[PDB]
RNA sequence: GCGCCGUGGCGCAGUGGAAGCGCGCAGGUCUCAUAAACCUGAUGUCCUCGGAUCGAAACCGAGCGGCGCUACCA
């Protein structure tokens, strides 16, 4: 069986926000799975859904979608949630939107691993995701920081290198587009440009011809930032090496 | 490098491109829907089995390979009643032509005729007439065809102006006109020592007429671009090309090499004495009839105040009347005329809203 | 240049009654939307409402069983085309 | 039920079938199409002879046998006047069918 | 060839597990009836094909169509 929450400790928080999945409707409101805190059953009780009266339940709040929520009443004994999705802010739903999708993400990462080997799941949430998350707060952070520049992945030691591998991969060339207009008009000017471009592109990407004035080139990236610096140094080459041509070029 | 220019004109859709197609290969891309819209460009060798198109005789008789007797190239125009003022403009380049009539549709059809004349205005005088779509027809109608055609061919300018039915379709008796073009259109002598001059009409492109450029030269365009004045514009040849091949320099006949700017400039050597005009001396004269259209109205005098396209070289200019004399008008342009020489203009009128060949002359400076 | 023809969606809609409604979708942006309202309310007894979509669109709403009606209206009345419309439903 | 269900419907009662025969031509009467039906009974519908006309609903119809836009329809024209005439039998869209498929009316216009 | 839309029908939007909105058609429910108001839809996995990875329409390619760049590339 697959479970363990989505955070480091095991109940959660007053006034956290949540994304609630709709089962089903009873009496209360409906008996959600909170899909920012584990798999735990609270209710919002019928009040707290909606700012206004809306009339319709099936519409707005919808079985088997998501909503937008916050946690209110919290029982740190055995598990109860007291739940609204009244008392969340204009704004901050984007922030909740974003935390949900982040979360689910990370949800996304730690199940290949599993399939992959099995071995308890608690054991694999301890060794990858909590101790970044006790760092800092969230652990789609500490992903970013790591895709940033590794050494997140440094700390804490994943139960083998082959996953971090796959994880890399799946990070992984990018495609940055970069678009020459070259001010020429003569006949002998589309020869200069292509000369131009082979001692540019010499030496490390994809250049691909639209026009006699516009050349449309994609860079590589291989650690999603390294492709800025090339095309930086692009720059620096058409302003700096092309000079002794005497050819005017101007970047979009 | 191509020796010559030979013009394709003709009626629309009675396969000028086509037949490029059977004697080149070469298509003119299109348009893809429609029809050619830009001058289409081609070339070809011509060997003979002396004993063609490539140099291979085993194809007739034998081996012995094929001699070659020169490198030609076309001008597909259009055939549209509309693209008259390109089709016009193209004849500047040409060295000579051949009139492709349609073999299943009514023999002067308005285009067909429009062409025919300006060909006998201009000078082309080096014709040969095609009996296209034969592929299609009885046997007894191509003939008839044929008669209509040797009695146009009558009072007109056209003597012995021969007429070699094809099928452009299927590459039929294509031979048979490579051997009217080897006999009738022959490759003008053209003295190099001249003033190197030459017409454009593609730039991404043109035709020499008079001397010849080499890599290196330093070059203008005129009139060049504009400000409201016209000054012109001053580069190296960077290079020279003919085909999809590469040459050091470049003869008349031929072809060389955005949008098409430049189009209707033309190309000097650098420190050169040309005129850029704004206002300038035609002689002339007119037709009787409007040969062109699909009626033949006849030609009404020239009223001054009065909006003409005046086409000259390869440029297509429009310009107002200021003077009206017996064959002397002259006349005031939106954008100026570089004027290379002495000079041939054609003039015309929008007559139903679409505009019409109606008369010539002669640049006088 | 601009293209001539652009799809004018004239719509079946069900309003109060077994009565419909003429809902345009695909509302050239080049002439006041309010005052081509105004206009529609005065020639008919119909009341003008837009419903507004993000970059492209906005759905036009006249109350009624109009349509060809509707067309030769605007035809008259200088602002849209005559190739332009479409009878949405059936 | 025939329109509405209502309280004050079930005092009425018709009598007419779906699977009923259908009418033919006669003398001073013939077919039309419905160009726009008018207010107060009176209705504009456009022959299938050639001739514009003004058609008007009289009697039996009225309240009995409700009509739409683009209808076929038998006009008994009016032998002293022409301008104004009126509408005797509605027909149904089958029946408009099988008459098309017959060739009585002329084919100019679709149900 | 590039970019977005690639549907469950049209018209609008979002990218790593969650059947996204407005209209339309198809059908229901509520009322004596229609409309508003409500749900359910349809090629089951959101171009065609398969894979890395359990998986996904989303990641990657070969292969198509509409337009945002090009101007006919001898
Ligand atoms: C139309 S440009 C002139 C023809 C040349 N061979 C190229 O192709
Ligand atoms: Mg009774």
């Amino acid at each position: 069986t697959s479970h363990c929450r989505f955070y480091e400790n095991k109940y959660p928080e007053i006034d956290d926000i949540v994304m609630v999945n709709v089962q089903q409707i009873a009496e209360m409101g409906a008996y959600v799975k909170l899909l920012e805190y584990d798999n735990i059953e609270g209710m919002i009780l019928l009040s707290e859904l909606s700012r206004r009266r809306i009339r319709s339940i099936q519409k707005l709040i919808r079985v088997g979608k998501n909503d937008v929520a916050v946690v209110l009443r919290v029982d740190k004994e055995k598990g109860y949630i007291d739940l609204s999705k009244r008392r969340v802010s204009s704004e901050d739903i984007i922030k909740c939107e974003e935390k949900y999708q982040k979360s689910k993400t990370v949800h996304s990462i730690l199940r290949y691993c599993a399939e992959k080997f099995q071995i308890p799941l608690e054991e694999l949430y301890k060794t990858i995701a909590w101790p970044l998350s006790r760092k800092f707060g969230h652990a789609y952070e500490a992903f970013k920081l790591s895709i940033i520049d590794e050494t997140v992945w440094e700390g804490i030691e994943p139960p083998s290198k082959d996953v971090l591998d796959e994880l890399k991969n799946y990070i992984s060339a990018v495609k940055i587009r970069a678009d020459v207009e070259v001010s020429c008009f003569s006949y002998e000017g589309i020869d200069a440009i292509k000369d131009a471009l082979k001692s540019a592109e010499d030496m490390s990407v994809k250049v691909k011809l639209v026009a006699a004035p516009l050349y449309v080139l994609t860079t590589q990236a291989l650690d999603k930032q390294k492709g800025i610096e090339q095309l930086e140094s692009a720059i620096e080459k058409i302003t700096e090496v092309i000079t002794k041509y005497g050819g005017v070029c101007n970047i979009t | 490098q191509a020796t010559i220019n030979i013009g394709t004109i003709g009626h629309v859709a009675h396969g000028k491109s086509t037949v490029v197609r059977a004697i080149s290969g070469v298509q003119t891309v299109r348009l893809e829907r429609n029809i050619t819209i830009k001058l289409g460009y081609a070339n070809a060798k011509i060997y003979k089995c002396q004993e063609e198109i490539s140099p291979k005789c085993q194809r007739p008789g034998c081996p012995g390979r094929y001699k070659l007797v020169r490198h030609v190239s076309f001008v597909d125009c259009p055939g549209h009643d509309i693209l008259m003022s390109t089709m016009l403009s193209g004849a500047a380049v040409m060295d000579a032509a051949l009139l492709l009539i349609a073999g299943n549709e009514s023999c002067p059809q308005p285009q067909t005729s429009e062409h025919l004349a300006a060909i006998e205005i201009m000078k082309l005088k080096h014709v040969i007439i095609l009996q296209n779509k034969v592929d299609l027809m009885r046997e007894e109608s191509a003939l008839e065809h044929q008669k209509s055609i040797l009695k146009f061919i009558r009072g007109t300018i056209a003597d012995g102006a021969p007429i070699v039915p094809i099928s452009a379709q299927l590459k039929y008796n294509i031979d048979a006109v490579n051997e009217f073009i080897v006999k009738t259109i022959p490759v003008p002598p053209r003295d190099f020592m001249i003033s190197p001059r030459l017409i454009v009409i593609r730039s991404f492109g043109g035709s020499i007429l008079n001397g010849v450029f080499k890599l290196g030269d330093e070059i203008e365009i005129r009139p060049g671009i504009v400000t409201i004045q016209c000054k012109p514009i001053f580069s190296n040849i960077v290079s020279l090309f003919a085909e999809q091949n590469d040459l050091k320099f470049a003869v008349p006949g031929g072809l060389i090499g955005r949008a098409d700017r430049l189009v209707g400039q033309v190309v000097g050597a650098k420190g050169h004495l040309p005129n850029i005009y704004t206002d300038i001396e035609i002689n002339y004269f007119l037709l009787r009839r409007l040969l062109g259209v699909k009626k033949q109205a006849k030609v009404r005098k020239l009223e001054p105040n009065e909006v003409l396209m005046v086409n000259i070289g390869s440029t297509a200019t429009g310009a107002r009347v200021v003077a009206v004399k017996a064959d002397m008008a002259r006349l005031q342009l939106t954008s100026p005329a570089c004027t290379e020489i002495n000079e041939k203009i054609a003039l015309s009128r929008r007559i139903e809203k679409h505009w019409r060949l109606i008369g010539w002359a002669t640049i006088k400076k | 240049e601009t293209a001539t023809s652009n799809y004018i969606h004239i719509r079946i809609q069900q309003r109060n009654g077994r009565k419909t409604l003429t809902t345009v979708q695909g509302v050239p942006e080049e002439y006041d939307l309010k005052r081509i309202l105004k206009v529609l309310k005065k020639d008919f007894a119909c009341n003008g409402n837009i419903v507004k979509d993000p970059e492209m669109g906005e759905i036009i709403q006249l109350q009624g069983d109009q349509r060809a009606k509707v067309c030769e209206f605007m035809i008259s009345q200088l602002g849209l085309q005559k190739k332009n419309i479409k009878i949405h439903g059936f | 039920n025939t329109k509405g269900g209502k309280k004050g419907r079930r005092g009425k009662n018709d009598s007419d079938g779906p699977k009923r025969e259908l009418i033919y031509k006669e003398e001073g009467q013939e077919y039309a199409q419905i160009t726009k039906m008018l207010g107060n009974g009176r209705v504009e519908a456009s022959c299938f002879d050639g001739n514009k006309r003004m058609a008007h609903i009289r009697g039996k119809l009225r309240k009995k046998v409700w009509m739409g836009q683009g209808d076929i329809i038998l006009v008994s024209l009016r032998d002293f006047q022409d301008d104004q005439c009126d509408v005797v039998h509605k027909y149904n869209l089958d029946e408009a069918r099988t008459l098309k498929n017959q060739g009585e009316l002329p084919e100019n216009a679709k149900i």
